[PDB]
């Protein structure tokens, strides 16, 4: 099948009390697998999902992601001065990983953004790089020509995200095959003469799902809107949509849910009840 | 185009009086990442709340879980308190079960 790997790193010049000015959170497959921030300074896996890790692999994670977090602080004290925008708190972030496509292929992702706009990106298959701005332009150029930092990011892109997924996915497969269905609930409000209908979906695992609003067999998309997908703290999520209607016709309508988890949709109406 | 915090408030599971529940408060879209999110009780900061490491979505705009185990009780309101630079006074979120 298809498979990504995805890392979120973030530093902050104003993280707010008590707060890490730097982190990292890795993603399989929209599973947290693992942290690392600088008030602990240590990767640690999600033990719920990898329960048998090896601490010479956390080891190393650790020491890649103490590195991110010295480069990230020497980057957040210069990149202000040559924006000549001192003031003010500051932010860097990056994204970076790869996916294994369903027919084996690999794609690779390096990207940063500074001040929350983007900042330089790399790409993997033709090791190349793009920036958005003069200051980065100066950067990618200075990176490019030494050639040093595209050797060994095709190589953490292409080679080692790639393997790591493949550990993940395997030492993870418990916690990653596991379907956990949603539990549904309907809700209607009416204020000056219009029912407002909301279908939300409790706790489903994995993450795609589809919310729609149908009447008399037909969907009502164009008057739904939908609150978005939203995680819950043991990693299965959340989802809603709502429509507005004639009070009269509040009965008529029904909410279609479909999910890796249910065979067939399920369908859920406002007054009645479901054993 | 704005990037003051759009905010979110559910339960885990679909609420009963009485059956343990967590409930979530979920802010995204917003930056800088420096926000508060309080989750109250009848106006009180719920205890054990706990807070997800700061991520980010694809726009590089910033999104916080924070939670907090409990069990809902009938009679009281529950409601999660955002603070953030991008607002001019504190925003409350109820949680409607
Ligand atoms: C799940 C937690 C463990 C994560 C381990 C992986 C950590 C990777 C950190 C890459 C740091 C990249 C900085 C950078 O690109 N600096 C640019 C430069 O200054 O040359
Ligand atoms: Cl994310």
């Amino acid at each position: 099948g298809s498979h990504s790997l995805r890392y979120f790193l973030t530093g902050m010049t104003d993280p707010g009390p008590g707060m890490p000015r730097f982190v990292i959170v890795g993603y399989v497959d929209d599973k947290i697998f693992g942290t690392y921030n600088s008030k602990s300074r240590t990767a640690q896996p999600i033990v719920e999902m990898l329960p048998q890790e090896d601490q010479e692999h956390w080891d190393t994670q650790t020491q890649k992601a103490q590195g991110g977090e010295r480069d990230f602080d020497w980057n957040l004290n210069r990149l202000p001065e040559r924006y000549n925008k001192s003031k003010g708190s500051h932010t860097m972030q990056m994204m970076f990983g790869c996916d294994i496509l369903e027919d084996g292929s690999i794609r690779g992702y390096d990207q940063y953004a500074f001040d929350g706009r983007d900042f330089l990106a790399f790409d993997m298959d033709t090791m190349t790089f793009t920036a958005a701005d003069p200051v980065a332009e100066i950067t990618k150029r200075r990176w490019e020509t030494e050639g040093t930092y595209a050797e060994r990011w095709k190589h953490e892109l292409g080679t080692v995200c790639v393997q790591n997924l493949r550990r993940y996915l395997e030492h993870g497969k418990a916690a990653l095959k596991r379907r956990v269905q949603p539990e549904v609930r309907v809700w209607g409000k009416e204020a000056d003469g219009i029912l407002t209908l909301s279908c939300h979906a409790h706790g489903f695992y994995p993450r795609p799902i589809t919310i729609s609003w149908m009447k008399d067999g037909m969907v009502r998309d164009q008057e739904t809107r939908w609150g978005g997908i939203v995680p819950n703290s043991d990693g299965t999520y959340h989802a809603s949509a709502a429509i507005d209607v004639l009070p009269e016709d509040g009965d008529k309508y029904w909410c279609r849910v479909e999910h890796a988890s249910l065979p067939q949709p399920g369908l859920f109406s406002w007054g009645s009840l479901v054993p | 185009a704005d990037l003051t915090p759009k905010v979110q408030v559910y339960s885990r599971f679909p609420a009963s009086a009485g059956t343990k529940n967590v409930l979530n408060c979920f802010a995204a879209g917003f930056h800088p990442p420096k926000i508060s999110i309080t989750l109250m009780k009848d106006g009180v900061p719920m205890e054990g709340a706990q807070y997800s490491d700061m991520s980010f979505n694809d726009d590089w705009t910033f999104q916080r879980l924070v939670h907090a185990d409990f069990t809902p009780s009938s009679g009281s309101t529950y409601a999660c308190k955002v603070e953030h630079e991008t607002l001019k006074e504190p925003q409350v979120y109820k949680w409607d079960p």
